[PDB]
């Protein structure tokens, strides 16, 4: 059993975090107060949701998680909210003030001043750990803590844990719950000093998640609170099989050999299916072939875009509930002769299937139906760049006006990281183009 | 259309089918870009705080 | 707990802000005796960014009233809500500024800054983790104006790393007390240029024309005019005052509002604005387009004649918030011409339950529109008019001011229009 | 108030729906790189699809479909038609054609040769054509030689050596066909097509003087000396044409060539129907495609190519725009006896 402790940066990190131990705590039956009764060995064990919670001696089963804030608004939830107990206060930390959605603030000014104060906290948790796999950092590209702080502490985390592995959970940028017009600009300066440091990160464009609840789950106006149940059931199914016994995704480093052919190309576009509202009060089960059918459908997947023009370099089926594999070739064999599935040539046309065979797990009171199989598909297509060229199109016209840059480097950063940081996207842009275009 | 790797546990199992075969910064390092950042915002207010006292 | 500091210095700007007390007082439930009656507890929520809490569960409001003649302060403290600002918080003079930039900010005000600095310092060491300081005031006269500006340059040399924002009433002929109205205003703006980085613009001849025009008042008086710029004062501190990340930070709004750092002049507005058909239920639809007809607006700038660098909007009350993302995407979608597409999604909608005292929903509006230059050219025209043939300088030369001083000032506010018109090419 | 914007000034055909979507005073053009736009008349070349359908509030349309290039590629085409179950390779209105590479640079060199040889043996006419600056040529040495001379891509496709020729004159020509397909995917063929004719006699026993085996516009009237002789500028519409059928041929347009166009255009815009769909899109597209074919001596219709940006007759520009205007953008934005023909699926 190798643990891993995940981070919650800034306020999307850290919302998103609550949402996902809430999900965590019903999936593996452990109370808000830590209990967990179908544990039967008291104080220790290695199974397979040791992973993710330790255990004291009197039984109460804590998360190896660590939250950071420059503000403590959102951390304060947590603190006094329905799984307060969870926690130890050493396990939440917060600043005074935040960082103003400006990234080189975070990162520079308010970050050189907190982070040696993260690590040792981190620390902390990697104590507690026979054999660390690596890290799991939840946050957004907007914000400027979740920007500027997490690409400073995932440098530091490279230092001090050279041999491990660092997935990223990372909130893209979407206007329509967004207030901060200079996202573009810190989605971009992140994910330059980042992307050397990430061995695998999942991109969740808000504007996905926000069409997913209005269209399925018919919510007119959703909430923060809407999107991150939701998005904490793909992280769910994603870290699922790190946390139940299995032998698919088994641990950190299969995310990387699974799904990142190339290092720079580590962003799997995720989809999932299906998203039942619970208000509805007539629902037909859907099948597998369905299900998985959805998965190639753009209304479903975490970033709208469209891989019917893209190729594929790596392609995993995650599925939960009644499924069985024969049910799961009838249906790839029948999408393969319906859908436009593009592999690269340097690639094996096949996909990796996981089955676990507890139904996803819903919130009580919750937007989301319980339903009876549900799927999420990994695969690694070009198709997403997309999502670079809609940012970094944004990103120019600002640029190109020096609009905003004042004040980053009134923070103390240079003006040049900004073109330093463009450039890099750029080529992040060309690699996409040469490895799926002809 | 194969299948391979088969695995089966009480909690579910996984397997593989295949349709076609195919064809960083030092800790000091670190150091220096903060404090040069840092250095470089006390030179801005050095210079207000200069502009003020004028 | 991120406290702000407020600043309210002269006649108009002791006036206004008495005014602002009074309106956002009522809205957190507390009463003139500064004990708090509400019945909700979102009233409570960030009751400390603008409010101490004193022994007795008392709230005294983060107020510091400066002027140089005692009239009008006694005038607060014998108001409504006089009682409720800390004695120890006035601060005035008797000599007074006779309407002269130089008495209120080198010679009659210097005399009086540092005991006033003591009071700013005393509140900021109270302030588990200060925000900024906001100031009201008028450029017109000679204290707010004079004065008001040698506070900003001090407090920035004492806080050079917290968020300075005014409210600046901007003079005009058709509401003015003295012909020096645009010496002092030109003279401060060159201030404001340097040294804020927000500062509403507030037009007296906007708010008269509103209360002429639009309230139908036969004869509005300050006091009718005030009623607006409460009103006003009250919206855009909506985002700081109640539960809500839109522009909940005053370095955020100033990150989402400033894309440059000269260019840190708005346009407030509201809606309704209604003559006493006054119970009429106003549509959300209603609402937006009201909200951006410069008739609701108090900068005098028809933003027609200019481009939106960033808008801000507020919503208060019980709405569709589904119908006010709508309109708000109806209005961007229907006059594009009038926003830079050189940053993307510019227009930020913020939204509130609580509505403003006996309104079901309201809506303030904060746009930096390169428009704002016609202001600053109306002052210019003004002031040039005068300085050419020295007019009038002698009130200004005889407090040890040179006429250099003027020149330079001049240049600066002009150069800041030529800025407002390269962008909005 | 909708509003759109161009980024093509050189297309006749939307500068043209550019000047009546101005005309009804419902619509606004914006510059060219605003992107709050409900219709976007983009490129050619680059069109940047990633882009669309991500405004808040705005419904967004596009006059190309991403993928279309498949079929309106010399060399797509080609492979598309080949590799298609739906179409395969046994299609019987297609001419056999290879795909074929310059040797300075899969290629179906070899495979051509083997089919050459084959007629060259078996006394059949072997008159092929090379296209990508065209070669006609009954010696594979001299097609394949003039590819390798060139640096981009070409396809060696049989030369129908029995083309239907008019009279009188004994000349060539191809017929163009404009279809217009909605956000909805809705086949809609023009009722008026156009044939470019020869102006000079056919002649088989001259492949050197491409004067009279090529149709072209462009070559007709700068290198022949019969322009504007028959028809004016080499244009023949259906209405001349169905009855010159019924005089020479007792038969008409539809019978004889109309149905085999239809059930050509049918076929290829169905088959890529999976692939450029934007039915469940965030973004919406419609387009306006060329359909060029040759007819034979036995009332066979030869699909030739399909052009992706196409131009129209001068004397059609009008109906076909607002027909443009009618089913393609007022069907998405409405406003305050149809010209096409429904094939749709
Ligand atoms: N999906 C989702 N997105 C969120 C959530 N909270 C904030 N965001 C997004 O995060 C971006 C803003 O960044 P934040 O995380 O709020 O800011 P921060 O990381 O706390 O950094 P600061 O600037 O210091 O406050 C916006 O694009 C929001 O839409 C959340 O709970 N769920
Ligand atoms: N297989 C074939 N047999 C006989 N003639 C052919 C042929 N392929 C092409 N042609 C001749 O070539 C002309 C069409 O050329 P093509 O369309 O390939 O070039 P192009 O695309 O630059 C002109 P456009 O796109 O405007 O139709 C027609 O007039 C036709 O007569
Ligand atoms: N809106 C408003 N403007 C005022 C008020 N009092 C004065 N003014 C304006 O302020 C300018 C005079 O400045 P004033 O505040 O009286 O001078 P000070 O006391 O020395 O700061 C003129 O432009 C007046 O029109 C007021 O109560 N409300
Ligand atoms: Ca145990
Ligand atoms: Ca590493
Ligand atoms: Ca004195
Ligand atoms: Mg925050
Ligand atoms: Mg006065
Ligand atoms: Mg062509």
């Amino acid at each position: 059993m190798r643990e891993c402790i995940s981070i919650h940066v800034g306020q999307a990190g850290v919302q998103i975090g609550n949402a996902c131990w809430e999900l965590y705590c019903l999936e593996h039956g452990i109370q808000p107060d830590g209990q967990m009764p179908s544990d039967k060995t008291i104080g220790g064990g290695d199974d397979s949701f040791n992973t993710f919670f330790s255990e004291t001696g009197a039984g109460k089963h804590v998360p190896r998680a660590v939250f950071v804030d420059l503000e403590p608004t959102v951390i304060d939830e947590v603190r006094t909210g329905t799984y307060r107990q969870l926690f130890h206060p050493e396990q939440l930390i917060t600043g005074k003030e935040d960082a103003a959605n400006n990234y080189a603030r975070g990162h520079y000014t308010i970050g050189k001043e907190i982070i040696d104060l993260v690590l040792d906290r981190i620390r902390k948790l990697a104590d507690q750990c026979t054999g660390l796999q690596g890290f799991l950092v939840f946050h957004s590209f907007g914000g400027g803590t979740g920007s500027g702080f997490t690409s400073l502490l995932m440098e530091r985390l490279s230092v001090d844990y050279g041999k491990k592995s660092k997935l990223e959970f990372s909130i893209y940028p979407a206007p329509q719950v967004s207030t901060a017009v200079v996202e573009p600009y810190n989605s971009i300066l992140t994910t330059h000093t980042t992307l050397e440091h990430s061995d695998c990160a999942f991109m969740v464009d808000n504007e996905a998640i926000y069409d997913i609840c209005r269209r399925n789950l018919d919510i007119e106006r959703p909430t923060y609170t809407n999107l991150n149940r939701l998005i904490s059931q793909i992280v769910s199914s994603i870290t699922a099989s790190l946390r139940f016994d299995g032998a698919l995704n088994v641990d950190l480093t299969e995310f990387q050999t699974n799904l990142v052919p190339y290092p720079r190309i580590h962003f799997p576009l995720a989809t999932y299916a299906p998203v039942i509202s619970a208000e509805k009060a007539y629902h037909e089960q859907l099948s597998v072939a369905e299900i998985t059918n959805a998965c190639f459908e753009p209304a479903n997947q975490m970033v709208k875009c469209d891989p019917r023009h893209g190729k594929y370099m790596a392609c995993c089926l995650l599925y939960r509930g009644d499924v069985v594999p024969k049910d799961v070739n009838a249906a790839i064999a029948t999408i393969k002769t319906k859908r436009s599935i593009q592999f690269v040539d340097w690639c094996p046309t096949g996909f990796k299937v996981g089955i676990n065979y507890q139904p996803p797990t819903v919130v009580p009171g919750g937007d989301l139906a319980k339903v009876q199989r549900a799927v999420c598909m990994l695969s690694n297509t070009t198709a997403i760049a997309e999502a670079w060229a809609r940012l970094d199109h944004k990103f120019d016209l600002m640029y190109a006006k020096r609009a905003f840059v004042h004040w980053y480097v009134g923070e103390g950063m240079e003006e040049g990281e900004f073109s330093e940081a463009r450039e890099d996207m750029a080529a992040l842009e060309k690699d996409y183009e040469e490895v799926g275009v002809d | 259309m194969e299948v391979i790797e088969l695995n089966k546990c009480t909690s579910g199992q996984s397997f593989e089918v295949i349709l076609k075969p195919p064809s960083d910064p030092s800790l000091e390092e670190i150091q220096k870009k903060l404090e040069a950042a840092e250095e470089r915002r006390k030179y801005q207010e050095a210079e207000l705080l200069k502009h003020l006292a004028e | 707990m991120r406290e702000i500091v407020h600043i309210q210095a002269g006649q108009c700007g002791n006036q206004i802000g008495a005014k602002f007390w009074e309106v956002i007082s009522d809205e957190h439930g507390i009463d003139p005796t500064g004990s708090y009656h509400g019945d909700s507890d979102l009233q409570l929520e960030r009751i400390n960014v603008y409010y101490n809490e004193a022994t007795g569960n008392k709230y005294v409001p983060r107020a510091i009233l400066v002027d140089l003649e005692p009239g009008t302060m006694d005038s607060v403290r014998s108001g409504p809500f006089g009682q409720i600002f800390r004695p120890d918080n006035f601060v005035f003079g008797q000599s007074g500024a006779g309407n002269n930039w130089a008495k209120g900010h080198y010679t009659e005000g210097a005399e009086l800054v540092d005991s006033v600095l003591d009071v700013v310092r005393k509140e900021s060491e109270s302030c588990d983790c200060l925000q900024g300081f906001q100031l009201t005031h008028s450029l017109g006269g000679g204290t707010g104006s004079g004065m008001g500006t040698l506070l900003i340059s001090k407090i920035r040399e004492e806080y050079p790393d917290r968020i300075m924002n005014t409210f600046s009433v901007m003079p005009s002929p058709k509401v003015s007390d003295t012909v020096v109205e645009p010496y002092n205003a030109t003279l401060s703006v060159h201030q404001l240029v340097e040294n804020t980085d927000e500062t509403y613009c507030i037009d007296n001849e906007a708010l008269y024309d509103i209360c002429f025009r639009t309230l139908k008042l036969t004869t509005p008086t300050y006091g009718d005019l005030n009623h607006l710029v409460s009103a006003t004062m009250s919206g855009v501190t909506t985002c700081l005052r109640f539960p809500g990340q839109l522009n909940a930070d005053l370095r955020k709004l100033a990150v989402n509002m400033v894309p440059f750092p000269r260019l840190h002049f708005f346009m407030p507005g509201f809606a309704p604005l209604t003559s006493r058909q006054q119970y009429r239920a106003l549509t959300v639809p209603e609402l937006t387009q009201q909200m951006f007809d410069s008739k609701n607006m108090m900068a005098a700038c028809d933003p027609r004649h200019g481009r939106y660098l960033t808008v801000a909007a507020i919503f208060r009350g019980r709405m569709s918030m589904k119908e006010v993302d709508e309109q708000m995407l109806n209005v961007q979608n229907k006059n594009s011409s009038y926003f830079v597409e050189w940053i993307p999604n510019n227009v930020k909608t913020a939204v509130c339950d609580i509505p403003p005292r006996g309104l079901k929903m309201s809506a303030t509006f904060i746009g930096n529109s390169t428009a704002i230059q016609e202001l600053f050219k109306r002052i210019s025209e003004q002031f040039t008019a005068m300085f050419r043939r020295k007019a009038f300088l002698h009130w200004y030369t005889g407090e040890g001011m040179d006429e250099m001083e003027f020149t330079e000032a001049e240049s600066n506010m002009n150069d800041l229009v030529s800025e407002y018109q390269q962008y909005q090419d | 108030m909708y509003t759109f914007v161009v980024r093509d000034e050189n297309s006749s055909v939307y500068a043209e729906v550019s000047r009546l979507l101005l005309a009804t005073g419902q619509w606004k053009r914006l510059r060219k790189d605003n992107p709050r736009f409900n219709l976007m008349l983009g490129e050619r070349n680059r069109l940047p699809f990633g882009r669309l359908g991500h405004e808040p509030g705005l419904v967004q349309l596009v006059n190309y479909y991403r993928g279309a290039d498949k079929l309106c590629r010399k060399a797509s085409l080609v492979k598309l038609i080949k590799t298609s179950p739906e179409l395969s390779e046994s299609c019987t209105w297609f001419p056999e054609s290879y795909v074929i590479y310059p040797t300075n640079l899969t290629d179906e060199r070899e495979v051509f040769l083997a089919a050459y040889n084959r007629r060259r043996e078996g006394r059949e006419g072997n008159v092929w054509i090379a296209k990508s600056g065209i070669l006609i040529s009954s010696e594979a040495s001299e097609l394949l030689d003039f590819i390798d001379e060139q640096g981009q891509v070409h396809v060696i496709q049989k030369y129908l050596e029995k083309p239907l020729l008019l009279e009188p004159g004994h000349r060539k020509f191809d017929i163009r066909s404009w279809v217009l397909v909605d956000h909805l995917y809705n086949i809609y063929l023009y009722r008026e097509g156009v044939l470019r004719t020869s102006s000079e006699p056919y002649n088989s026993a001259n492949f050197q003087d491409k004067t009279c085996h090529l149709t072209n516009h462009c070559i007709q009237k700068e290198y022949s000396k019969n322009y504007g002789r028959y028809e004016e500028g080499n244009e023949m519409f259906f209405e001349e044409f169905n009855q010159y059928l019924m005089d020479a041929l007792n038969t008409t347009l539809e019978n004889s060539i109309l149905l085999q166009i239809k059930h050509i255009i049918r076929s290829c815009l169905m088959c890529i129907e999976p692939a450029i769909s934007t039915k469940h899109l965030h973004y919406q597209s419609f387009q306006l495609f060329g359909f060029d074919f040759m007819v034979d001596e036995e009332l066979k219709v030869w699909l030739i190519e399909v052009n992706g940006a196409p131009a129209c007759a001068q004397k059609l520009y009008a109906e076909l725009c607002q027909g443009i205007v009618d089913v393609a953008i007022s069907s998405v934005f409405p406003l305050a006896t149809s010209i096409f023909i429904k094939l749709h699926h």
